[PDB]
């Protein structure tokens, strides 16, 4: 899905309704972007505890 | 959808609706906005008679209530005002601060 | 008060006395309960009126008072004061100002109208020396579009944002890291006397 | 309480230089907050916690800075792909 | 003067093996070798 | 999983068969650090065409 926006990107600027033709990709990338800080926080807690039981 | 993205946030907002469904008043903090219904942009008037879509006011707006399509009563955090819509001149105002 | 402002903190008393001698929710409620005329006549008091209630005039001390507490400012002069490369933290203040005041599409079309030379100057200056700043960089990129951007400057921006996103992921991990039977079968222990 | 003195110095240092590219001082923060976090939480309650909430505000600000950096990273990768397409 | 230690509550046999070394032969009845199933009367912790 | 971790820190260091499951978790919890991190990157270069 990167290369679709890479090669036909001029046509994607030329289309008038980007969000209307592509509400679903915006939705899923926004949902993943929404999950990102919480799972990063989890991963921090995970790394803290796993280094704790590596060192002891 | 009218989607801006403002970096500052304040709960001092409201909106009123003209009874014939053409324009929307929006009470922002220190700012009064006028929205068209067809395109959700500012009220672009081709005559340019200072009935602009961005009005400045003193404090945080708490309510905006139009009694008709003639009179608009906007009550801030500190002051109440009553303006007209056909002409953009203010008529009434009252101090809401000492209470 | 009108006669006072024509012949020339607290409610209206202190400000009026100050004006006559030089000749703020309560101040706003006392001197806003005619305003255009008062502003035209007046143009400290300017600072108070800016904080309370001629955008081109505001464009033309009071500099910071306008870029922090002015109600009406146009984006052309706003990006002129921003793309002035004085950098007295005006980059952060006016970036916060444009993000508070206007829409992403408006900043897109305004920096579409804006020239490319100061775009390259601002990109080089940011890469040399902040969420508002990087949102402004993303705005600069999707305003200049897809064609006209230098390869060496793209490599520089790539290096800059890549090392910064590495250190930002690091900082987030450390931030939430701060946000975080019986005795064996035979042992040797001693007693006290 | 040598390690608490070290924690004071490194916490004030990361509040002073939030965007430093060096790695050994964040690694020292990792080792301290990984092994002896609750011990420090029982050590001090006012000054280290004030400095802690200040540095937490700063690193949370950097957490707000993160996603647009990701966005311009995607943009520069797209621009590199378009540039290779232009050369080829 | 004297002393009595309460760190060894179960004990089968204490003696002197050597010149000074003691033997405290203790027990662990429930947790290791018996493991007979007990009734579930749950304690509400909340 | 964070609540169970903050509850069972040292039973985790006492048991080895859960250690191999956490190392299995770390390699799979990194695809949202790769693929969903790329989901935000495409979200950045999708606004470029807007």
């Amino acid at each position: 899905v990167k290369w679709c926006l890479i090669i036909h990107g001029g046509y994607l600027v030329s289309i008038p309704n980007l969000m209307s033709t592509l509400s679903s990709l915006h939705s899923t990338l926004k949902r993943r972007s929404d999950l990102l800080p919480r799972l990063l926080a989890l991963d921090a807690r995970l790394d803290c505890t796993i280094n704790k039981f590596k060192t002891l | 959808i009218s989607l801006p993205n403002f970096n500052h946030f304040s709960n001092s907002v409201s909106l009123a609706w003209s009874q014939d469904g053409s324009l929307i008043f929006h009470g922002f903090d220190d700012k009064l906005q006028i929205l068209d219904f067809d395109t959700f942009k500012k009220f672009e008037s081709l005559e340019n008679t200072k009935t602009v879509s961005e009005f400045t006011l003193d404090s945080e707006i708490q309510t905006v209530k139009l009694i008709n399509d003639t009179n608009l009563i906007v009550a801030t955090r500190t002051t109440l005002n009553a303006i007209n819509l056909l002409r953009g001149q203010v008529i009434n105002s009252f101090d809401l601060y000492p209470f | 008060v009108i006669e006072k402002l024509s012949a020339l903190t607290s409610f209206d008393d202190i400000f009026f006395k100050e004006l006559k001698i030089k000749e703020y929710i309560s101040d706003p409620g006392f001197l806003n309960k005619d305003l255009i005329f008062g502003k035209f006549s007046g143009n400290t008091f300017l600072l108070t009126h800016p904080l309370f209630p001629r955008n081109l005039l505001s464009l033309l001390r009071l500099f910071k008072q306008a870029i922090v507490t002015c109600p009406n400012l146009p984006l052309n002069e706003l990006l002129e004061e921003l793309f002035s490369i004085r950098n007295r933290e005006l980059l952060l203040d006016i970036s916060f100002r444009i993000l508070q005041d206007f829409t992403r599409d408006s900043i897109k079309q305004e920096m579409k109208k804006l020239s490319k030379l100061d775009v390259q100057n601002f990109i080089e200056f940011i890469t040399s020396g902040s969420t508002q700043l990087f949102q402004l960089l993303s705005l600069v990129l999707d305003s200049i579009g897809l064609f006209s951007l230098e390869g060496a400057l793209l490599e520089n921006l790539t290096l800059y944002i890549d090392k910064q996103v590495e250190i930002a992921e690091r900082n987030t991990e450390l931030w939430n890291l701060i946000d975080t039977r019986a005795l064996p079968t035979y042992t040797m222990e001693y007693l006290d006397i | 309480d040598h390690l608490s003195k070290i924690f004071l110095t490194i916490s004030k240092s990361i509040t002073q230089n939030p965007w430093n590219e060096e790695n050994l001082l964040p690694l020292w923060l990792k080792w301290l907050l990984t092994l002896k976090s609750g011990e420090l939480n029982s050590i001090k309650d006012k000054h280290t916690k004030k400095n802690c909430k200040h540095l937490k505000s700063a690193l949370r600000s950097s957490e707000e800075i993160l996603p647009v950096l990701l966005g311009i990273q995607g943009r520069l990768e797209m621009l590199r792909r378009q540039a290779k397409l232009r050369e080829d | 003067h004297f002393f009595f230690t309460d760190k060894y509550k179960p004990l089968l046999f204490v003696d002197l093996i050597s010149s000074n070394e003691l033997a405290i032969i203790e027990r662990n009845p429930l947790t290791f070798h018996s493991k007979q199933k007990a009734f579930i009367q749950p304690k509400l912790v909340f | 999983v964070a609540v169970v971790l903050e509850l069972y820190g040292n039973t985790l260091e006492s048991s080895p068969v859960l250690q191999e499951l956490m190392i299995d978790l770390k390699t799979k919890v990194r695809h949202e650090i790769h693929k969903s991190k790329e989901a935000q990157r495409i979200e950045g270069m999708l606004q470029l065409l807007t």
